[PDB]
């Protein structure tokens, strides 16, 4: 905890507070990037950020998409995760590295909101639920 | 769209009912075929032990019996005796051999053929029909001495358990074109028995290959048999795994359309409320 900001939205909060708290947390961990030192920032349940943001765009009455998704739901991941970057030498070297969490419905990743955090991210983590069954924890695919 | 993916569970959940009704019909027919076999593996013995075992012997002509399967379900049990047949088939070949391939069950004409044609010459099918008899394993051994060559090889599957089959050569020589000759050890190791016969020691013998030709015939269209309800329950226990799985993955894809066809007809609803209002 000497280390680590404590982000907290919880499931009974409103939906604009979900929503905006990985940019809230976001904004902490840009302090370090931006001073030379290093972030690690963690959006545990970026799916849940998305179902909070769909909350607030249909009773906004915004037209449904995909998954009944307001469609600017791609640009409500890709800017927040487009902040995690390894700056250059005049800006000080600083660094962000994010752990997006997306959760999963019986292992089909070609859902909306998870193909679209796979095409802002880097590189996968792919936790598969029968390796896990199995114990081989933690379970990589 | 959503009726064809509807249509493919159609299609699997019969199959994998199909493929289940199959796993215990060749489950019992299993059963009630080894109270055949281990009785059948009576008589097959003394001939092995007065006749001896003599597979790599360089006979001048030779008739190889790969006995298969006639319905194809089985899983790779009449090729895999294929291969072991040119396994069989190229080893005993030393000098330039003589060999007529032959093929026992109905499987074995069509697998043979790509492998070995121009030596094969018979085909008997149709044997696992009603039930496997010592008469018609005499007919299928009467028409083996219509030629009339110095072995006689078969190559079948020894059902062991319902696991494991293991392949087996059994060799049978013709009474004194070659058979005594292999028994010649400073002296003979035939001479030991006094022969009961009407007839001389040249023909009982000639009685006696022939009897031990029918006896393994049987036996290894009775093993066979055997090993090949043996291996169609592993067969249909892996076809409907693999229509379990196919199922599986299927009603995930189905549940998926559900879902979105839901939410397709509610924006279509929705849409053209909101135009009006």
């Amino acid at each position: 905890m000497r280390y680590t900001i404590m982000v907290s939205a919880t499931a009974s909060d409103a939906a604009p507070l979900q929503f905006l708290a990985p940019y809230s947390g976001c904004a902490m961990a840009e302090y370090f990037r931006d001073t030379g030192k290093h972030g690690l920032i963690i959006y545990d349940d970026l799916s849940k950020q998305s179902v909070a943001y769909r909350q607030m765009s249909l009773l906004l009455r915004r037209p449904p998409g995909r998954e009944a998704f307001p469609g600017d739901v791609f640009y409500l991941h890709s800017r927040l995760l487009e902040r995690a970057a390894k700056l250059s030498k005049e800006l000080g070297g600083g660094s962000l590295t994010a752990f997006p969490v997306i959760e999963t419905q019986a292992g089909d990743v070609s859902a909306y909101i998870a193909t679209n955090v796979i095409s802002i991210t880097d590189g996968q983590i792919f936790l598969e639920t029968e390796l896990f069954y199995k114990g081989i924890r933690p379970a990589l695919n | 769209s959503n009726q064809a993916v509807k249509q493919r569970i159609r299609a699997i959940k019969n199959i994998g009912k199909i493929t289940k009704a199959m796993k215990m019909v060749a489950a019992s027919k299993m059963k009630n075929a080894q109270i055949a076999v281990e009785q059948s593996r009576g008589l097959v013995d003394p001939f092995v032990r007065l006749f001896g075992d003599f597979p790599a012997v360089n006979s001048n002509k030779s008739v190889v019996v790969a006995v298969t399967s006639d319905k194809g379900l089985c899983g790779g049990l009449n090729s895999n005796i294929t291969k072991y047949t040119r396994a069989t088939l190229a080893t005993t070949e030393s000098e330039g051999k003589d060999v007529v391939v032959v093929s026992i069950g109905d499987k074995g004409r069509s697998q043979l053929t790509r492998i070995e044609s121009q030596r094969y010459q018979l085909a008997i099918a149709d044997t696992y029909k009603v039930r496997v008899t010592f008469g018609q394993a005499s007919l299928i051994v009467e028409e083996l001495i219509k030629h009339n060559p110095q072995s006689y090889q078969i190559l079948f599957n020894k059902f062991r358990s319902a696991i494991s089959f293991k392949p087996t050569v059994a060799t049978i020589l013709s009474p004194d074109l070659l058979e005594k000759q292999l028994e010649d050890v400073t002296g003979n190791s035939l001479d030991a028995y006094d022969i009961e016969a009407s007839h001389e020691r040249s023909d009982v013998l000639r009685d006696l290959t022939e009897f031990h030709l029918g006896v393994t015939l049987y036996n290894a269209m009775l093993e066979n048999n055997c090993s090949e309800h043996a291996s169609r329950m592993s067969a249909m226990e892996n076809s409907t795994k693999s229509a379990g799985e196919m199922l599986g993955k299927l009603t995930l894809d189905y549940n998926r359309k559900r879902q979105a066809t839901i939410t397709t007809e509610l924006i279509e609803i929705i849409a053209g409320a909101s135009a009006l209002m």
